[PDB]
């Protein structure tokens, strides 16, 4: 769509390194 | 065109739901977020990632752009874990949004 900028190019990498994984979110 | 566009386009209309930024690299299909009404709002990122293809959500707070007070009201009223980075499969997307929506609303 629009073309990324140099820190926009590095957080999307930080971000995928660094997330947690979460399967789903509900409460019992 | 991709799936993700198509989920992205649909996601961009939801209610409560506001998108300023949007961008496309190597990783995929990102964009900024501002969900929430008069009650709470929060910002934040969603990335839609395809890396034999891998397809997931990423969710980035956005906490600098609140002010001390706004993160203080936000963190009685939401869960811990949305104060991190998140990845989760796109078929949670639903529960995220629905989770998001109820937690501002408290």
């Amino acid at each position: 769509s629009n073309a990324p900028t140099l820190g926009e190019r590095l957080d999307s990498l930080h971000e995928i390194k660094s997330a947690r994984r979460m399967d789903h979110f509900n409460d019992d | 065109a991709e799936t993700i566009e198509i989920i992205k386009d649909l996601f961009e209309h939801l209610c409560g739901v506001r998108v300023h930024r949007t961008y496309e690299d190597d990783t995929g299909l990102w964009f900024d977020t501002s969900q929430g009404s008069k009650n709470g709002i929060m910002d934040y990122k969603l990335g839609f990632v395809k890396s034999e293809v891998d397809t997931e959500v990423i969710y980035v707070p956005l906490l600098k752009q609140r002010t001390a007070e706004e993160l203080q009201e936000l963190q009685k009223k939401l869960p811990d874990y949305l104060f991190e980075t998140l990845s989760f499969p796109l078929r949670s997307l639903n529960q995220f949004y629905i989770k998001m929506s109820k937690s501002l609303n408290k």
